[PDB]
């Protein structure tokens, strides 16, 4: 007698933002990373369920309790190498999405870009703070770098670095605060998912060619679900391809001691997905310009609404803004070996020709490359 | 007018069993189905294998590990007394 | 020598080859809606044509062939006697907010 | 910027100083109640002693 | 001190140093298609003084590609493969300039042939080098 | 009638068959490729797993 | 009482790269034998030889080596 | 994007489509689909590739160097 | 004598991608392990359990249980008193505390050989060619008492002896006891003990890379399938 | 549920993870109880269809 998908309220929010949603249908395989984040967060959120009914959070049995998961535990190492190498893959298809935003002209979905910036602090933070919880050599001496790098503020800093510490250095305190943090922040991440998804369906997605795509509508259902399915079943097929064959690869190999503060490792260096942050760190010579361009670089993809000169919305008709990006993206690459590699002589100057060329490919020469677009297509 | 229209040639896009206007359909249809929607059986077969994998791996790390099933067993008896 | 760079610009915008001209790739703020709504009825009507068979034709990931490419001497400019209208309203209308 | 820059727009800046700025003093004064600042605490006489 | 700049290609071995092998490459792609844009314009002269500096322009900047895609592609190969002494690390990187010389001519089988006759070319460079008798060789007999 | 056609006719028509045949060939096919992926990950790795040596090396 | 493996003599014996990395060695054992007091040592020239040494005798000599 | 029926306003535009089942899933995947990778690769090879050349330029360019000045 | 060596890459029989480990080699490497690296190395996380299944029955298992007295806690009448080992209790540790092992070690502390092949950074390579790399040290490098020199360590001063040669035991299931073979024996010992899931992980990576290319082109077709209206949708325009 | 032979160390941990989660179900069961509530109204005390009077 009546529908049930537009009359029953549930399957109507369900069914406005899933089954008949007014989607373009010239979208490529890089629009499905945004399902394939919320698909991977939530087999992050339920690996963290099924490895952490078996953690124990103290500095005297977390790593023998992670151990006691990749040993004693049945399928245990599936679900821990399972949740390290989907965090990689949580972080791939993140860098994927926050790349085809980048490109695609999608700068202009503003609330939905604020929000999904402060969705990626949280993811950061998440890592960096889930990161420290198998409590290795490595993990406990980058807990230490990253946090101490925060103490670089004057009259704020040692008592934001003893509160964020609960001590004078990482401790028992730290690794309980780091493992409340680490449940408690995925869930708020995804209610930000849910309304970043809210602020996406205000006003529908967009198209690869920076059109409105109100002329040319297909529904959600079962167009786009059978290529989240194939999303889905590609993203499954490198995530257990990285699980199943090559667990510590994407990982690092000195997390996997005892953690001893009596000794330190030859050199210091957080995740592949925290590369980047910390070559930029590294760049600046003073402590408080590190971490001042840490929050600058992170925060300096959401002025980029700001930041849109041209009077075309994509970057398909742009084509040395193309030559820009894929310098900003090379230079990003270029971030994640110099941030692998240690501090050396000419590691160093490398790394602050390849910041500084960010920056300013970010900043200054993209805005002006917009404008002579429009100033070699005669807008004006 | 409003009969000048007339759907083009879609004989580069058409399945192998449909390609002939002479004859006519629901005579191949019954394959033309089955073929995709055999497709779509081993498709959720594949599926369905997976989730009775993958849950299964979940369920047997719910239950009891190896350290508790061995300390749990020795009810060893021996001929001492 | 600047009319081949331009032509040439034109080639490896990309546009010219999946069958728009200059103004259907315009960023739809509500000055280009303001032209949107301000077009004829039939430059409204071919220029949506050409937005769905551009839609088209990048969903298939292909491109016309070169004889019907929209060519540079083959472009008309037909949103900018709007669009410059509706900038220079919108320009008055800010003077006289800031007067 | 350029369509906010005027002088109808700096009249309104104007009407707009006093209780911005008292704002920015309420902010201020209450940065100074929640964090307890040791600097500031001690030049009010109510709060001279130890507190 | 030209010439002494021309020769830091063969001091360092293959599989190592491609920055400064594709700079010797470039440069010497760079200088033959100055002489060869100057053979072209005393020998067709162009209708005006832009068409004739577009036209060593083009030419200069086409065979600096086809010597820098040769060198780039050599060393590429010299690095995929870690074999140093191997005349099909100059046959790939010939046949990368000739399809580069054929791709900015814009026909396919001069691409085909440029990259027979430049690989061809380039590993008897490379053998000839390997063995050692000059292709200049001084009066002996 | 070719053998998708006759499938289709008496078999995949009704969702709820279909779905029985979903079911029945996961029941075979757990089984099936239990089977068959061992004896590849026991062809190829004969003498090294320990199926190979507790016939001959357990007393 | 039985022998290890000699591939590794054997390997130096039957390869050029080896004895050039043994007599640049011992060209290094003889400059810091004459030069007394000396911060510079034979340590960069004994990696690279043992470098090669267990390269090769990984990568090519593999009939009894796993 | 607010619903589906008073989005676009447009006119005289006609478009035909067949049925997933009275037609081909892989409708000539090779012939015309392999052209149609080395076009969208020809049209858009000159822009993403050589940044990563400059990329693996700079890679090796740093451990020769390093293992250089590393003696 | 900064500088570290990189291991060669070892042609191991675990090494490919779909092959495991020999289980023989790995109760070889376990009995040469228990004869001489047991002594003073201390690994805790492996146990007497994990044996079986993978290279020992369970009566042989407990017969390596029971030949080692271990301390549990405590006496009926308030002490501590000792008994043989279970397959429940794990490792026997030869030092109680790490500043009594390197008090014993005279200040070399050694580590735990439970996550060593993936603790270091070269895997295994690094455990066999760090003890098959005891050669003399150049001249010009000198060490302390005490001290041998490896290329393989970083800092160049282990802090151990040369641990194995030939004939380090009379070998029990009848291979010869020489260095190479004791070596490469603990070393795809402890690539067991690091990895003890590395039979499943492949098995199930196995059943994974033939699940995918036999469910990945029927997703692809499904893909196609249900696109395959948009990609034979042909436009038109036809104004009056 | 035990993960083992009585409750012991595996189900302290178990029941903390589930003790964690468990409110932000209730969380989410809550947006939908008020998604529900909102668009059949709230009750009265006096029991009746009341859209004449409502602030
Ligand atoms: C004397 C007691 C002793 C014996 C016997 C011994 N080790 Fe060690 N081992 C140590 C100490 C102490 C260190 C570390 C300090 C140093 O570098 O000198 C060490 C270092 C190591 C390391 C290096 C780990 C790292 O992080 O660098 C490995 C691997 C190792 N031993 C394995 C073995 C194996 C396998 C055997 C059996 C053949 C063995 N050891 C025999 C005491 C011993
Ligand atoms: C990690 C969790 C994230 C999830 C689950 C997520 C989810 C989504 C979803 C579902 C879409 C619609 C695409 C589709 O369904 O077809 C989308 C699009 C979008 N997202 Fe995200 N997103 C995440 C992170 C981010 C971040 C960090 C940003 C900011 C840089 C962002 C900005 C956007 C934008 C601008 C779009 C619209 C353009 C497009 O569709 O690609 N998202 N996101
Ligand atoms: C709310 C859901 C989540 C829970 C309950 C959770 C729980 C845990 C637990 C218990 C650990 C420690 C076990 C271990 O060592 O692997 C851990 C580790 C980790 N988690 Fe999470 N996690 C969650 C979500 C995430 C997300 C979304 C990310 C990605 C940003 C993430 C990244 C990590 C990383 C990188 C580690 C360290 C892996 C390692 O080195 O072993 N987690 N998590």
């Amino acid at each position: 007698m009546t529908n049930m998908r537009k009359t029953h309220p549930l399957f109507k929010i369900i069914n406005h933002s899933f089954i008949d949603l007014p989607a373009p249908s010239n979208i490529s395989s890089w629009w499905n990373f945004g399902s394939l984040l919320g698909v991977c967060l939530m087999v992050q959120i339920i690996t963290g369920l099924f490895l952490a009914m078996h953690y124990t959070s103290d500095t005297m049995t977390a790593f023998s309790s992670v151990t006691h998961i990749c040993r004693d535990v049945n399928y245990g190492w599936l679900i821990r190498y399972m949740h390290a190498n989907g965090a990689s893959m949580f972080f791939i298809c993140l860098f994927l999405h926050v790349g085809r935003g980048l490109y695609y002209g999608s700068y202009t979905f503003m609330e939905t870009w604020n929000i999904g910036v402060l969705l990626l602090f949280a993811v950061m933070a998440t890592a960096f703070m889930g990161y420290v919880l198998p409590w290795g050599q490595m993990s406990f001496w980058g807990a230490t770098v990253i946090t101490n790098l925060l103490s670089a503020i004057p009259y704020i800093g040692t008592t934001l670095v003893e509160w964020i510490w609960g001590g004078f250095s990482v401790d028992k305190a730290t690794l309980t605060r780091f493992f409340a943090f680490h449940f408690i922040l995925p869930f708020i991440i995804a209610a930000l998912a849910i309304v970043h998804l809210l602020f996406l369906h205000e006003t529908g997605s967009n198209n690869p060619t920076g059109l409105n795509s109100d002329a040319d509508k297909i529904p959600f259902h079962p167009y786009y679900t059978i290529k989240d399915i194939l999303g889905i079943l590609i993203m499954f097929l490198i995530l257990m391809t990285l699980v199943l064959f090559f667990p510590d690869m994407l990982g690092d190999p000195d997390n996997y001691m005892p953690a001893n503060p009596l000794n330190t490792p030859p050199h210091i260096k957080p995740e592949w997905y925290f590369l980047f942050a910390y070559a930029i760190l590294r760049s600046i010579p003073n402590k408080l310009g590190g971490v001042l361009a840490l929050i600058l670089s992170i925060l300096i993809l959401a002025l980029m609404p700001f930041l849109h000169t041209s009077k075309q919305r994509s970057l398909m008709f742009r084509p040395i803004t193309q030559i820009l990006y894929w310098i900003l993206v090379a230079n990003l690459l270029i971030l994640t070996w110099i941030g692998g590699q240690p501090v050396e002589h000419p590691f160093i100057i490398i790394g602050q020709l390849a910041s500084i060329s960010y920056f300013s490919i970010i900043l200054i020469l993209m805005p002006i490359s917009g404008i002579i677009e429009d100033k070699m297509l005669k807008l004006y | 007018s409003h009969t000048d229209v007339k759907v083009p040639d879609f004989s580069d896009y058409r399945r192998a069993e449909v390609l002939d206007s002479t004859k006519s359909s629901k005579e191949s249809s019954e394959a033309r189905k089955g073929f995709s929607y055999l497709v779509t059986a081993t498709t959720t077969v594949g599926v369905a294998y997976a989730a009775k994998n993958v849950v299964s791996q979940f369920v047997s790390s719910m239950s009891a590990s190896a350290d508790v099933l061995a300390m749990s067993k020795i009810e060893i008896k021996l001929s001492d007394i | 020598w600047l009319d081949g760079f331009r032509k040439w610009y034109y080639n490896a915008a990309g546009f010219n080859k999946l069958g728009l001209m200059r103004d259907d790739t315009l960023h739809e703020t509500e000055d280009v809606k303001e032209a949107i709504r301000r077009l004829p009825e039939d430059l409204y009507n071919d220029r949506m044509f050409r937005i769905k068979r551009a839609l088209d034709l990048t969903m298939r990931h292909q491109i016309l062939p070169k004889d019907q490419w929209t060519k540079y001497e083959e472009d008309k400019f037909y949103l900018e006697p709007y669009l410059k209208e509706v900038i220079r309203e919108r320009k008055e209308r800010e003077e006289w907010a800031k007067k | 910027l350029s369509r906010f820059l005027g002088p109808r727009y700096r009249e309104l800046a104007r009407n707009w100083i006093p209780t911005a700025g008292m704002w920015g003093t309420v902010g201020a004064v209450g940065l100074v109640w929640a964090t307890d600042w040791r600097l500031i605490l001690d030049w009010v006489p109510y709060i001279n002693g130890k507190f | 001190m030209v010439k002494r700049f021309f020769e830091s290609y063969h001091e360092v071995p293959d599989g190592t140093q491609c920055h400064r092998k594709t700079y010797i490459t470039t440069a010497l792609g760079g200088i033959c298609g100055i002489i060869g844009s100057a053979y072209s314009v005393s020998l067709n002269p162009a209708d005006s003084t832009l068409e004739a500096v577009a036209r060593v322009g083009r030419y200069t900047f086409t065979a600096a590609a086809i010597g820098a895609m040769f060198g780039l592609t050599t060393c590429v190969s010299a690095q995929v493969r870690e074999k140093p002494d191997d005349p099909l690390n100059y046959f790939i990187g010939g046949c990368a300039g000739g399809l580069t010389l054929g791709a900015r001519t814009h026909s396919y089988g001069t691409a085909a042939m440029g990259c027979v006759y430049m690989g061809t070319a380039a590993a008897l460079f490379k053998i000839g080098k390997l063995e050692g008798w000059e292709l200049f060789p001084t009066p002996k007999v | 009638p070719t053998i998708p056609s006759r499938l289709y006719s008496l078999l995949f028509r009704r969702t709820s068959t279909f779905a029985l045949t979903i079911a029945v060939g996961a029941l075979f096919f757990e089984r099936a490729f239990d089977q068959g992926a061992d004896a590849i990950y026991e062809h190829i790795n004969e003498g090294k797993l320990w199926k190979h040596i507790k016939h001959k090396y357990e007393n | 009482l039985v022998d290890p493996l000699t591939t590794v003599r054997e390997h130096c014996e039957q390869l050029e790269k080896c004895v050039k990395a043994r007599e640049r060695l011992e060209l290094c054992d003889n400059r810091v034998s004459s030069r007394s007091q000396t911060e510079e040592d034979c340590t960069e020239e004994l990696f690279d030889f043992l470098h090669a040494r267990d390269h090769c005798v990984a990568h090519k000599l593999f009939k009894n080596l796993k | 994007g607010r619903e589906f029926g008073n989005l676009a306003r447009i006119r005289h535009v006609i478009s035909y489509s067949l049925s997933p089942f009275e037609q081909r899933a892989f409708p000539s995947y090779f012939s015309k689909g392999i052209p149609n990778v080395l076009r969208r690769t020809r049209e858009r090879i000159l822009r993403v590739a050589p940044p990563f050349v400059v990329v693996y330029l700079i890679y090796t360019w740093g451990n020769q160097e390093f293992e250089q000045s590393k003696r | 004598s900064d500088l570290e060596l990189h291991p060669p890459s070892y042609p191991w029989s675990h090494r490919g991608l779909l092959s495991s480990l020999d289980h023989t080699s790995i109760r070889r490497g376990f009995q040469v392990y228990k004869q001489v690296c047991s002594s003073c190395h201390s690994m805790d996380y492996v146990a007497y359990r994990h044996l079986v299944g993978v290279c020992y029955t369970e009566e042989e298992a407990k017969a390596l249980a029971e030949e080692v007295e271990v301390q549990d806690g405590p006496n009926d009448d308030g002490e501590m008193f000792m008994r043989p080992g279970k397959l429940s209790d794990y490792f026997p540790k030869p030092y109680p505390n790490p500043e009594a092992a390197r008090a014993a070690n005279n200040g070399a502390l050694p580590p735990d050989l439970s996550y060593i092949v993936r603790a270091r950074h070269g895997g295994e390579d690094y455990v066999f060619s760090l003890l098959t790399g005891y050669c003399e040290p150049p001249t010009g490098v000198s060490l302390r008492e005490g001290l041998y020199f490896n290329p393989y360590f970083p800092g160049q001063a282990i802090g151990m002896a040369p641990p194995i040669y030939t004939e380090v035991l009379e070998y029990d299931d009848g291979t010869p006891a020489t260095m190479s073979q004791v070596a490469k024996d603990v070393a795809t010992f402890l690539r067991w003990a690091s990895e003890p899931e590395h039979d499943h992980r492949k098995r199930m990576g196995l059943k994974m890379l033939l699940m995918m290319g036999l469910l990945l082109p029927l997703t692809y077709a499904m893909k196609r399938h249900k696109w395959s209206v948009l990609k034979s949708r042909k436009l038109a325009y036809r104004p009056p």
